[PDB]
């Protein structure tokens, strides 16, 4: 136990945390919501800004999943006739569960055509870059790979690893 | 770009000025956004989740087909070839009675795994048609700050968007007052504030710095004096008068 | 807890035994399960150690 | 009461002592700095000229506002003090909180009550199967309390698990209510109160 | 034993569901980068908080 208080990165409950720093050792403490700051108040004054900067920011969301298909008959009972009889007398398990599965796999498709699907016609780019300083090579397609992919899609593709 | 300006609370008069700095600040700032994603792939971790979820589903409904279940075996051949017929119905039966189980498990998980996914793709949805198709003014939707503009890329079931944003960076200090009357009639601006250089005043937009002299062409009249409880004596200008002479 | 004469056992409303009068001294007891829970493991890595 | 069976609750992350010192920083940053802190290093701005931005946006002009800023004070205040007093009326204003926590209650007391029904056995106590029986005749009632109490968890467990759904749902809207209502003014209509925000 | 992985399976089904409620009132409250605190005078125009 010690007195300082620091970030949150292993959680363990009613305000404690666990991190590993340096002899070296694991070290618990108490969470800090943040740095301490206050605002001159008057009310005769004011601030105003002169200057600017730009900026740009991510943000990641999941679209759809892979599709799966499984026979009732096939995963319960084998190839097996003897077996197979016994089946029949439960009335519909293996036709019910069937509809439930193939119900999935017909919506994904609509989730994907739902977020790209908005443009009616296909546009193309002029041949002459020229955008009185604007550089956009990071996102444009790039004809010398064997597929229109931009660098910044090639980037992403190998990242996320997939029997 | 100019117009993109005008939507947020900055005249067309700042991007002409500043069109070299502008320009050079965007192309550095995309630089550094190829090189965050070359960090431990901690960034691609929402997209990864989904993925291993569906992982570990299939592979214990498979590490099921190898349990007795109570019977004397977990093979189906092995039982039709060492029991009789009349026998057999007995163990057959506690076999197909756990597999049924276990398969109904699989599926009510999944439904309710696929209606996570579907909720979040409407989300996506509505960021294609706001953010990338026009401007938006709702507050922390498309990004942290005010919003400009925005593109899509794609990914490997998702999509991951791109936004651009403009924030304040550097401020000072002023003297501000509501309003000035200077011949028994209060003055109110059109669109800006009042500020104290510290022996003039002037007017200025809020969010940048640009003093400018009090005329008759930025104010407005309405009403007299000592009802303004902060009230302040200065001049204006009435540029009529240098031709009258 | 006091009973009555004739009561011999306790419950609560989980319908649990809990208190037991003693049959050679007639006194009263309480009955309560003793200590158990799990256990965690707190790791930084087996990288870094 | 007792801890009962294995059965547990875990604490929160966050003690609440720690969440309304959050609520504290919001409401000294939006009465000081105005909306400015939503976006970028915070700037501050007199109270009355930050009520005149919000007239102008709302379609009033700022002359409104200054000429009768002695009866819009007061009119506040009055306001506020009604507030406090009918959340003492009825406990009806309460009620959606209320609900999440009876709920709960009678889904643990059903699970716990389900372990003392027969199930088509003898009794309904292990050690009395095995102290009244021999081995090889006890297999065959102990294996029906076994698969009667496996329908009885899994059911607890699936039904929460649709619970927690519709949490998660209201727990996005009000997220999505904070970053504008409070950080900022909207122009949609009866998202932020009834009328002009 | 004879049953395969049925304990396993809710006890991961229950964990994940602990882990969602931290995860709800941070993306709720957790929103100020800084922690401000008000001036000791309170004059703001005729406004009482
Ligand atoms: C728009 O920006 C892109 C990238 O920011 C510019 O393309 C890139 O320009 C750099 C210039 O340094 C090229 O680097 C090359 O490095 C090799 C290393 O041996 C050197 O031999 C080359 O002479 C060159 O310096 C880079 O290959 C090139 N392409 C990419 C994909 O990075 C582009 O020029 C900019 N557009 C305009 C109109 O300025
Ligand atoms: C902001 O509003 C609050 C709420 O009205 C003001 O606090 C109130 O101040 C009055 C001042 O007299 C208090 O009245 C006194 O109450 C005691 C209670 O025992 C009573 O014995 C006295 O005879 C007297 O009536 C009142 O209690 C107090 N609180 C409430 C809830 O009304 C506060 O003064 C206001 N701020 C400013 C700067 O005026
Ligand atoms: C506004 O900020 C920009 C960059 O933040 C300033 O531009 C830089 O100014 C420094 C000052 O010496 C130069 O060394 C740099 O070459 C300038 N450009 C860049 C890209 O850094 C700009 O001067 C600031 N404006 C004002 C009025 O101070
Ligand atoms: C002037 O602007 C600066 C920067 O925003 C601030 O100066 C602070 O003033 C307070 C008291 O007024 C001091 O306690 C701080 O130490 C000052 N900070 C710095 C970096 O100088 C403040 O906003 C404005 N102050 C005045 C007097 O106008
Ligand atoms: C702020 O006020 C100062 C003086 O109080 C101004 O400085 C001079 O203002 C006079 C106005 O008649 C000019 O003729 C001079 O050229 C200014 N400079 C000097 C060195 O005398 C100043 O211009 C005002 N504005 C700002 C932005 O500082
Ligand atoms: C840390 O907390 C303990 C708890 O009592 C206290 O005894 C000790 O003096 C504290 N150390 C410092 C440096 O404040
Ligand atoms: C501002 O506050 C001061 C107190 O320091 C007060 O004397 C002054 O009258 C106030 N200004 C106005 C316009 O009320
Ligand atoms: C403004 O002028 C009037 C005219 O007499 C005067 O009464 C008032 O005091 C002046 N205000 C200031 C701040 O000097």
């Amino acid at each position: 136990h010690v007195n300082n208080s620091y970030e949150c990165d292993i959680p363990i409950g009613a305000g404690i945390c666990a991190s590993y720093q340096t002899s070296q050792s694991i070290i618990a403490y108490t969470m800090s919501l943040g740095a301490e700051n206050s605002v001159a108040y008057s009310n005769n004054s004011i601030a105003i800004p002169t200057n600017f900067t730009i900026s740009v920011t991510t943000e990641i969301l999941p679209v759809s999943m892979t599709k799966t298909s499984v026979d009732c008959t096939m995963y319960i009972c084998g190839d097996s006739t003897e077996c197979s009889n016994l089946l029949l007398q439960y009335g519909s398990f293996c036709t019910q569960l069937n509809r439930a599965l193939t119900g999935i796999a017909v919506e994904q498709d609509k989730n994907t055509q739902e977020v790209f699907a908005q443009v009616k016609q296909i546009y193309k780019t002029p041949p002459i870059k020229d955008f009185g300083g604007f550089n956009f090579s990071q996102i444009l397609p790039d004809p010398s790979k064997p597929s229109k992919r931009s660098p910044i899609e090639d980037l992403l593709f190998n990242k996320v690893t997939l029997c | 770009m100019a117009y993109r300006f005008n939507g947020i609370g900055v005249t067309q008069n700042v991007l002409y000025e500043n069109q070299k700095l502008i320009a050079n600040q965007f192309n550095s700032a995309i630089g550094k956004i190829q090189d965050s994603l070359s960090s431990t792939p901690s960034a691609l971790g929402k997209l990864q989740d989904v993925v291993n979820q569906n992982a570990q589903a299939l592979n214990t409904l498979v590490k099921q087909l190898s349990s007795n279940f109570g019977a004397i075996s977990s093979v189906l051949n092995d039982i039709l070839s060492r029991l009789d017929p009349p026998e057999a119905e007995v163990q057959i039966d506690r076999l197909i009675t756990g597999r049924l189980q276990s398969l109904q498990t699989y599926v009510t998980q999944q439904l309710i795994r696929a209606a996570e996914i579907r909720a979040s793709a409407n989300l996506a949805a509505t960021k294609m048609s706001e953010c990338v198709l026009g401007q938006s003014k709702r507050v922390d939707f498309c990004g942290k700050g005010y919003h400009l503009m925005s593109f899509p890329q794609s990914a490997p079931h998702g999509v991951v968007f791109l936004h651009v944003t403009y924030v304040p960076a550097q401020e000072k200090n002023f003297t501000t007052a509501p309003a000035i009357c200077h011949d028994g009639k209060a003055h109110f601006p059109r669109e800006g504030v009042f500020v104290s250089n510290g022996t003039h005043w002037f007017v200025t937009q809020r969010n940048f710095y640009e003093p400018q002299i009090i005329t008759t062409d930025n104010t407005f009249v309405s009403g007299n004096c000592d009802v303004v409880i902060g009230i302040v004596n200065n001049t204006v200008y009435d540029p009529l008068q240098p031709e009258l002479d | 807890k006091k009973f009555l004469p004739f009561q011999q056992f306790g419950r609560d409303i989980a319908d649990t035994t809990d208190a037991v009068r003693d049959p050679q001294t007639l006194e009263i007891l309480d009955i309560t399960p003793c200590s158990f829970g799990g256990v965690s493991v707190i790791t930084p890595g087996t990288n870094t150690s | 009461a007792q801890k009962f069976n294995g059965l547990t609750v875990l604490p929160p992350l966050l003690t609440d002592e720690m969440i309304a010192q959050y609520t504290s920083a919001l409401l000294a940053g939006t009465i000081t700095s105005g909306w400015t802190f939503g976006a970028g290093p915070a700037l501050q701005i007199p109270f009355p000229m930050q009520m005149a931005y919000r007239f102008n946006g709302i379609g009033v002009t700022q002359n409104v506002l200054y000429e009768n800023q002695k009866l819009i004070a007061n009119q506040f205040n009055s306001a506020i003090g009604k507030i406090q007093d009918s959340l003492s009326s009825t406990p009806s204003a309460l009620g959606k909180l209320q609900d999440v926590v009876n709920q709960n209650a009678q889904a643990l007391n059903t699970l716990v009550k389900q372990l003392s029904s027969n199930f088509g056995a003898i009794s309904s106590v292990l050690n009395d199967i095995l102290s009244r029986l021999d081995p090889p005749e006890a297999e065959v009632q102990i294996d029906r309390l076994i698969t009667g109490r496996l329908q009885s968890l899994q059911t607890y467990v699936t039904q929460q698990l649709i619970r927690a759904a519709e949490i998660r749902a209201s727990a996005n809207l009000a997220a999505t209510k904070m970053s504008e209502c409070v950080l900022g003014q909207s122009k949609r209509v009866d998202f932020c109160g009834k009328g002009y925000h």
